[PDB]
RNA sequence: GGAAUACUGCCAGCUGGGACUGAGGACUGCGACGUAAGUCAAGGAUGCUGGCAAAUGGUUAUAUGCCGCCGUCUUGAAA
RNA sequence: AAGCUCGUUCAGUUUUAUGUAAGAAUGAAGCUUUUAGUGGGCCAUUUUUGGGC
RNA sequence: GCCCUGGGCGCUCAAGCGUGUUACCUAUACUCUACCGUCAGGGUUGAUAUGCCCUGACGAGUAGGCAGG
C-alpha cells in the first residue's frame, strides 16, 4: 500500500516543523538568559559607579538534598521530607522559595543541605538524571515528544522548555516539578571535604544553606 | 655557616617555582621570610624556611627593595654566573641531562664509558 | 585561608558597618548577623544585608607590623586583648592570630571577635618584644639542625643536619 | 550458538546448620545465630539466588534433559530436537537401551547418559 | 540477530609510531631486540625489519601495544614495502621468497643504518633493563 | 647482556580489606621505585605475572604462571591495586611479582 | 596610564591513560551527515587473530590471609 | 480480609487573619464488617520534686 | 594554654594537645549495570491466552495471616 511512505513523510514533516519550533524557542531562551545576566551586571556596575549599594533580588529558586539517613529521624522532619519527596538519602528536588517553604527547610535543615542552583547545574541535572513521572511510572527524558505529550497543554514541548520553566519558576512550576521524578544523586566525587558531615556549613560542617556552593556540591554529587 | 639575611640567594625546593633561584628581601618572622626572583620569573611572595634551602652565595640588596630594584641588583651582582660554577648547580644540570638521556644516547654513553675504562685501566699500574 | 569582607546592615538608616573575616561570604554574613545582636537589638528577618564586598590588600608586597585588637570569650567571660603581629597582609595576620589563640588560649573562630587592625609605621611603637626584636637593622641568624625529607627508606651516608 | 555463559550464582550446595558436628542431623536444608544471618555464618537460601529464565534447567551442553522410556517418547522430541536431549531412565534394561540409542542417533537426539549397562 | 550498528572504523595509530622508527619488542622469541618500523598492515599489525642482516630478526608482523616507541628514526623512503601484504604471512621449512625478499629489503636499509654512527652496533645489541631502572621516568 | 629483565619487579602486600573484613578479589601490589600515585599512573593496565615452581610437571613445563592485570592506584605511597582471573594464595603475602611493560603507549 | 596574573563560574571546547559492563536479538521509533543514492558514535558488540586431547572447570584433603554448641525459659534484648 | 462508590479526598507537613471563608505552598479518600495475635520493662528525654534518694 | 600533688608494641620538634589545609583507607550506605521474585500500569484472539510480552517500583523482621511448591 501507499501508507508506508505517506505516513513516514507526514510524520517526518511534522517532526521537522516541531524541531524548528523548538530551535527558535531555545534560541529565544538563550538570548533572554544572556540579556538578563548582562542587565544584572550592568545594574551592579551602575550601582557601584553611582556610590550607592545594590538591591539584589531575592532568590526565587532553591534546591534541597537529603544528607542524613532514615534512622533516628524525628517524626516531624521525616514527615516534612516525605511530603518534600526527599525519601531516600542523596535525593533532592526543586522547591519554590516562600515563607511557607523557608519555615519548612528550617525544620529539616539539620538533616538536609540546600542552596541556590544555576542554569548550568539545572541543565546538567535535567539532561543526565532527569526522569519524568508518567502514569505513575518512572520514564527517563530522552525524546522531546515524551515531554510534549505530558506537558503539551502547558506549552512545554522540549527538555529546554522544562529547564526554562524550572529555572524561571514560571506559572507552571508546580506541574514541572511534579512531573520530574526525585533526582537520584551519588555521593560527591571528591567527598564532603569537612571531616564531620553532621555539622552546620557555616561552622565547617555540611548541612545548611550554602547558596552558590550548592552548585559545586551537586556537580560533584552528579 | 649559611645565615639568613637581606640579599641572601636561595633555592626553592617545592612549588611551581621549585628549582628556581630567589633572594631574601625582608625577614617577616623566625619561620617566614619575603623572597623575590624577577630573573627566574617567580612572583614576589612570602615563603616559609621549610620550603626553601639557603645557598652559600650572597649579594648586597637594599632592605625592602622593590621588584625593579631587586632585578637591577641581581643583574649587577651576576650571581647567576657564580651559581652555575658551583658544584651544586653542576650536579643539578648533570642529573637533568642524565634523566633526559635517550636509549640510543644511553647506549652511546655505555660505549664511551667502556672506551674510557679501557684507557683508565691501562693507565694504572704503569 | 581566611578572606576579608565588608558587610553593612540597616534593618530595612544608620547603616551599621563593620569588617568581617571569613573563609566565604556565607560565613561572613552569619558572623555579621551574630555581631548585630551583640552591638544592638536586631534580627535576621528585620531587614537585609545592604551590601557585601570582599576587600583585597592594597599591596600584598610590603611587610607591615599590624596592630590588632581582639576580644575573645574565654571559659570565664570575655576579656579585651591587644596584640601586634608582623606580617604582609591583614588576611594572613588575622589567620596567624587565630592560630596562636587556638594554640594557647584554645580560642577559635566561634569565640573570637576582631575589633580593629592597623599598621604601625614607626619603630618603638610596638610594645611587644617578640615583634620588637625584628624591627632592628638588617640582622643575620642561622638555622641550626636542619633536616631533609628522605624519600628513600634507606640511607647509606649517615645524613648530617648542617645548614 | 545460543549457549551463553550460565552463571550458577551459588555453585556450593547448601548444607543444614551444624549437620557436620552431629551425625543424626541430615544434610537436607531446614530452617531453625543462623536465623540472624550473623557475619561468618552459612548463608540462607533466598529469592536472590533465582536462576535466569532463559537459562534455567539448561545443562552445560545447552540442552534440556528429558527422561525417555519408550520409542514414542523419544519420537515426541523430533520437533524439539534442537532444545531437548534424551535421557534413559536407570530402570531401562540394556535390551531396550540399544534400540533407544539407535532411534536417538537416527533422529539426531543427543543422549545425556549413553553407555548405560553396555 | 538484530542489525548491530557498529561500523569497522579504521585504526588510529598513536603519534609516537612513525615509519622508520626504532621499535623494541617486549614479547616473543625476539623480545628485547631492537627493530625498525616499516609499514602498517590492514590487519592492525606493524610491518617491521631487524634488519635481518644486522640482528637476525626477519620481517615480521607485530602488535603496537607490545612495542615501545623510541625517538631514534631512520630513513625508510627507499624501501618498496608495498609488495608485502597480509596474504604474505598465510600458511594454511623457510620459503624461498622469504630469503630473497628479506635480503632485498635489508639491502636498501643497511646503508641507511651505517650512515648513522654506532647505529648498526646499537641495533645489534639487545635491549634489557638494569638494576635501579625506572621506566616511567626514562624517556626511552 | 647479563640482565635479561624486561618487567618491573615488585612485592605483594595483602588483599583489599578493612579492619576485620578482607576481599581477596583485589590484591595490593607494591612496585619498586614507585613513591606516589602519579608515578604509578603509568603502570595502570600492565599485566602482572606471578611465577612459582611445583614438583609435578604441568602440561607445558615445570613452571606455572598466573595472568593478572592492573586496575588503579592505592594509597599515597604509590601502591597499585591488582586483579587476577584467579586470586593469589594468601601464603604469597610479601612475595615478589612480575609487572610487564605491555600493553604500552609511550 | 596600561595590561598581565591569583580566585570564582561557563564552555551544547579539544585531546588521552586505566577499571567493570556486551546486557536486547531479522526492519518498523527520535535524530545527525548528504544536492541524491545512501552513511552514521543515532531505542544494548562488532571485525580480525593465536593456543587446544587432555582443553576451561567441578568435589575432596591438607597449609596459608580474615571471620565464628544447641530448642524452652524470665522477658529489658540477660547472663 | 471483607460491598459500595467517590477520584478525587487526605496529612504527626510550614506563617497573616482570630484557630479560620484560605481562589497560600508541598505531597498524594470514605463508611463499614469480622479476624489471628496483642496486659514489658527499659536507654535517653520531658514536667524540671525535695534534700542522700 | 599544658604539667606536677590532685588495646598491645611503643611514642617525646609525638606516633601527646587545639585548630587550619589537601590526599588516602571502606558498610549490606550511596551512584551505573546483570539476574529471581513480589506489587502496579499497558499490548494481546477478523487467532498469536490459567498464555507470549513491554515499562516502573520494591526486597529487614518474632507471633500471626495469606500465597506457591
Amino acid at each position: 500500500a501507499e501508507q508506508v511512505a505517506a505516513e513516514r513523510a507526514a510524520r517526518k514533516a511534522a517532526n521537522k516543523e516541531k524541531r524548528a519550533i523548538i530551535l527558535e524557542r531555545n534560541a529565544a531562551y538563550q538570548k533572554e538568559y544572556e540579556t538578563a545576566e548582562r542587565n544584572i551586571i550592568q545594574a551592579k556596575r551602575d550601582a557601584k559607579a553611582a556610590g550607592s549599594y545594590y538591591v539584589e533580588a531575592q532568590h526565587k529558586l532553591v534546591f534541597v538534598v537529603r544528607i542524613k539517613g532514615i534512622n533516628k529521624i524525628p517524626p516531624k522532619p521525616r514527615k516534612v521530607l516525605q511530603l518534600l519527596r526527599l525519601t531516600r538519602i542523596n535525593s533532592g528536588t526543586f522547591v519554590k522559595v516562600t515563607k511557607a517553604t523557608l519555615e519548612l527547610l528550617k525544620l529539616i535543615e539539620p538533616y538536609v543541605a540546600y542552596g541556590y542552583p544555576s542554569y548550568s547545574t539545572i541543565r546538567q541535572l535535567v539532561y543526565k538524571r532527569g526522569f519524568g513521572k508518567i502514569n505513575k511510572q518512572r520514564v527517563p527524558l530522552s525524546d522531546n515528544a515524551i515531554i510534549e505529550a505530558n506537558l503539551g497543554k502547558y506549552g512545554i514541548l522540549s527538555i529546554d522548555d522544562l529547564i526554562h520553566e524550572i529555572i524561571t519558576v514560571g506559572p507552571h512550576f508546580k506541574q514541572a516539578n511534579n512531573f520530574l521524578w526525585p533526582f537520584k544523586l551519588s555521593n560527591p566525587s571528591g567527598g564532603w571535604g569537612v571531616p564531620r558531615k553532621f555539622k552546620h556549613f557555616i561552622q565547617g560542617g555540611s548541612f545548611g544553606n550554602r547558596e552558590e556552593f550548592i552548585n559545586k556540591l551537586v556537580k560533584s554529587m552528579n | 655557616w649559611r645565615l639568613v639575611e637581606v640579599g641572601r640567594v636561595v633555592l626553592i625546593k617545592k612549588g611551581q617555582s621549585a628549582g628556581k633561584l630567589a633572594a631574601i628581601v625582608e625577614i617577616i618572622d623566625q619561620k617566614k621570610v619575603l623572597i623575590d626572583g624577577p630573573k627566574a620569573g617567580v612572583p614576589r611572595q612570602a615563603i616559609n624556611l621549610g620550603q626553601v634551602v639557603l645557598t652559600p652565595l650572597t649579594f648586597a640588596l637594599p632592605r625592602g627593595a622593590r621588584t625593579a630594584t631587586v632585578s637591577k641588583k641581581w643583574a649587577a651582582a651576576a650571581v647567576c654566573e657564580k651559581w652555575a660554577a658551583s658544584s651544586w648547580a653542576k650536579k643539578i644540570a648533570q642529573r637533568e641531562r642524565r634523566a633526559a638521556l635517550t636509549d640510543f644516547e644511553r647506549f652511546q654513553v655505555m660505549v664511551l664509558r667502556k672506551q674510557k675504562r679501557y684507557t683508565v685501566k691501562k693507565a694504572l699500574a704503569k | 585561608h581566611f578572606k576579608e569582607y565588608q558587610v553593612i546592615g540597616r534593618r530595612l538608616p544608620k547603616l551599621f558597618r563593620m569588617r568581617i573575616f571569613a573563609s566565604n561570604e556565607v560565613i561572613a554574613k552569619s558572623r555579621y548577623w551574630y555581631f548585630l545582636q551583640k552591638l544592638h537589638k536586631v534580627k535576621k528577618a528585620s531587614g537585609e544585608i545592604v551590601s557585601i564586598n570582599q576587600i583585597n590588600e592594597a599591596h600584598p608586597t610590603k611587610v607591615k607590623n599590624f596592630g590588632v585588637w581582639v576580644r575573645y570569650d574565654s571559659r570565664s567571660g570575655t576579656h579585651n586583648m591587644y596584640k601586634e603581629i608582623r606580617d604582609v597582609s591583614r588576611v594572613a595576620a588575622v589567620e596567624t592570630l587565630y592560630q596562636d589563640m587556638a594554640a594557647r588560649h584554645r580560642a577559635r573562630f566561634r569565640s573570637i571577635h576582631i575589633l580593629k587592625v592597623a599598621e604601625i609605621e614607626k619603630t618603638a611603637d610596638v610594645k611587644r618584644q617578640y615583634v620588637k626584636q625584628f624591627l632592628t637593622k638588617d640582622l643575620k641568624f642561622p638555622l641550626p639542625h636542619r633536616v631533609q625529607k628522605s624519600t628513600k627508606t634507606f640511607s647509606y651516608k649517615r645524613p648530617s643536619t648542617f645548614y | 550458538l545460543p549457549h551463553p555463559k550460565i552463571v550458577k550464582k551459588h555453585t556450593k550446595k547448601f548444607k543444614r546448620h551444624h549437620s557436620d558436628r552431629y551425625h543424626r542431623v541430615a544434610e537436607n536444608w531446614r530452617k531453625q545465630v543462623v536465623r540472624r544471618r550473623f557475619r561468618g555464618n552459612i548463608s540462607q537460601p533466598k529469592i536472590g539466588y533465582g536462576s535466569n529464565k532463559k537459562t534455567k534447567f539448561l545443562s552445560p551442553s545447552g540442552h534440556k534433559t528429558f527422561l525417555v522410556a519408550n520409542v514414542k517418547d523419544l519420537e515426541t522430541l523430533t520437533m524439539h530436537t534442537k532444545t531437548y536431549a534424551a535421557e534413559i531412565a536407570h530402570n531401562i534394561s540394556a535390551k531396550n537401551r540399544v534400540v533407544i540409542l539407535a532411534r536417538a542417533k537416527a533422529l539426531g537426539i543427543k543422549v545425556t547418559n549413553p553407555k548405560g549397562r553396555l | 540477530l538484530k542489525k548491530t550498528r557498529k561500523a569497522a572504523r579504521p585504526q588510529k595509530l598513536r603519534a609516537s609510531l612513525v615509519p622508520g622508527t626504532v621499535l623494541i619488542l617486549l614479547a616473543g622469541r625476539f623480545r628485547g631486540k631492537r627493530v625498525v618500523y616499516l609499514k602498517h598492515l590492514e590487519d592492525n599489525t606493524l610491518l617491521i625489519s631487524g634488519p635481518f642482516k644486522v640482528n637476525g630478526v626477519p620481517l615480521r608482523r607485530v602488535n603496537a601495544r607490545y612495542v615501545i616507541a623510541t625517538s631514534t628514526k631512520v630513513s625508510v623512503e627507499g624501501v618498496n614495502v608495498e609488495k608485502f601484504n597480509v596474504e604474505y604471512f598465510a600458511k594454511e621449512e623457510i620459503k624461498a621468497e622469504r630469503v630473497e625478499d628479506q635480503k632485498v629489503v635489508d639491502k636498501a636499509l643497511i646503508a641507511e643504518i651505517k650512515k648513522t654512527p654506532l647505529l648498526k652496533q646499537y641495533l645489534s645489541a639487545s635491549f634489557s633493563l638494569k638494576n635501579g631502572d625506572k621506566p616511567h621516568m626514562l624517556k626511552f | 647482556a647479563e640482565s635479561h629483565r624486561l618487567y618491573v619487579k615488585g612485592k605483594h602486600l595483602s588483599y583489599q580489606r578493612s579492619k576485620r573484613v578482607n576481599n581477596p578479589n583485589v590484591s595490593l601490589i607494591k612496585i619498586e621505585g614507585v613513591a606516589t600515585p602519579q608515578d604509578a599512573q603509568f603502570y595502570l593496565g600492565k599485566r602482572i605475572a606471578y611465577v612459582y615452581r611445583a614438583s609435578k610437571e604441568v602440561r607445558g613445563s615445570k613452571i606455572r604462571v598466573m595472568w593478572g592485570k592492573v586496575t588503579r592506584t592505592h594509597g599515597n605511597s604509590g601502591v597499585v591495586r591488582a586483579t587476577f582471573r584467579n586470586n593469589l594464595p594468601a601464603k604469597t603475602f610479601g612475595a615478589s611479582v612480575r609487572i610487564f611493560l605491555y600493553p604500552s603507549n609511550i
